[PDB]
DNA sequence: AACTATGAAACAAATTTTCCT
DNA sequence: TTAGGAAAATTTGTTTCATAG
């Protein structure tokens, strides 16, 4: 019920590097958003959607392959360029 | 009217008992959906039926036989949430069950006779998969669910002691697939020829599973506390087509050949990229 | 004039659910 | 029933265009 002041980027590199191990499965991202802000619990077509494309689009974010399936992580060097 | 979470470690055996496992589940078993018929009980290898038996029991009264679909993954034994044990009855079912419910984990508890020597023949249990975005979606849950799909067959029970000591026996089964499609796709490892040697190798390993194909390469791997590998080497595996479901690996030579201690290995079998089987153990020793 | 953060989509490949027989 | 098989859907990732600031 409020456009939180932050950015896709900004907001997914939050719950990534505040998460146990810092990184997180797609789905958990989600779970981050939808449990941090009450404007994420609705319309989750546009937000998800948003969040996929952040998460491959910017090379700050990179997958992790791994036995159970995918994981993203952030690259700090990285996410400090262009921002 | 007693007190064990089902999340609560048991061993399988206590003083004169010991809740033994007869006969074992077959490897695969695709779990059926609420959205569908029943897909019936448990099968055997055999044809028959899983089968479980006390032994320290030498008293003349019935026991309940708890029953639950348990996880079957690396981290300790805990009921597993996205599958719930589904109880069968009447015509092709020989073993009367009740149902109980304990948190969010069904229970089929069958009952362990004198007259057949407290052996009870699992003939009445089945599997149903819950959908995952109903259980990932729970207010607590933090557990998975996609590509989450191998179960145990849990065994509980609880022998009154004439002291008033309430005595919990538990084993579990070997794990099964519940996933259609991760049955006809990925490799697995049912059992294994042996489990360590010399920090030489070069001795030849069987391993018993399914869907071992002409292309089912064995990878040996290391791996620290933390999860980083540390260690890659491709155990050269072989192709016998009489022998229908087995694999002959050549244990591969350990990179550290002058240790002191003995290490713990670990090995996969691939058949692609995604199908991999789960990690196996394996231990090297010194020269 | 060129960017950026956003929206709205097209597509592909891996997986999970639902229907049929 | 129970067993098989597979169509339907969904999930997860990639890319394309467009527009407001
Ligand atoms: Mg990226």
């Amino acid at each position: 019920i409020v456009r939180p002041p932050f950015t896709y980027a900004t907001l997914i590199r939050q719950a990534i590097m505040e998460s146990s191990d810092r990184q997180l499965t797609l789905n958990e991202i989600y779970s981050w958003f939808t449990r941090t802000f009450a404007y994420f619990r609705r319309n989750a077509a546009t937000w998800k959607n948003a969040v996929r494309h952040n998460l491959s689009l910017h090379k700050c974010f990179v997958r992790v392959e791994n036995v159970k399936g995918a994981v993203w992580t952030v690259d700090e060097v990285e996410y400090q360029k262009r921002r | 009217a007693s007190l064990p979470p089902l999340e609560w470690p048991l061993s399988s055996q206590s003083g004169s008992y010991e809740l033994r496992i007869e006969v074992q589940p077959k490897p695969h078993h695709r779990a059926h959906y609420e959205t569908e018929g029943s897909r019936g009980a448990v099968k055997a290898p055999t044809g028959g039926h899983p089968v479980v038996q006390l032994h320290g029991y030498m008293e003349n009264k019935p026991l309940g036989l708890q029953i639950f679909i348990g996880t079957a993954d690396e981290r300790i034994l805990k009921p597993h949430a996205f599958y719930q044990v589904h109880r069968i009855t009447g015509k092709t079912v020989t073993t009367t069950s009740y149902e109980k419910i304990v948190g969010n984990t069904k229970v089929l508890e069958i009952p362990l006779e004198p007259k057949n020597n407290m052996r009870a023949t699992i003939d009445c249990a089945g599997i149903l998969k819950l959908r995952n975005a109903d259980i990932e979606l729970r207010k607590g849950e933090t557990d998975i669910g996609r590509k989450n799909t191998r179960v145990r067959l849990v065994f509980r029970v609880h022998i009154p002691e004439s002291s008033g000591r309430i005595v919990s026996l538990q084993t579990a089964s070997n794990p099964i697939e519940c996933s259609q499609r991760s049955a006809h796709e990925l490799p697995m490892v049912e059992r294994q020829d042996t489990d360590s040697c010399l920090v030489y190798g070069g001795q030849q390993m069987i391993l018993t599973g399914q869907n071992f194909t002409s292309e089912s390469k064995v990878v040996f791997t290391e791996k620290t506390t933390d999860g980083q590998q540390i260690w890659e080497m491709e155990a050269t595996v072989d192709k016998d087509k009489s022998q229908p479901n087995m694999l002959f690996v050549e244990i591969p030579e350990y990179r550290n050949k002058h240790i002191r201690t003995p290490v713990k290995v670990n090995f996969y079998v691939i058949n692609g990229k995604r199908k991999r089987s789960q990690p196996q153990h394996f231990t090297y020793h010194p020269v």
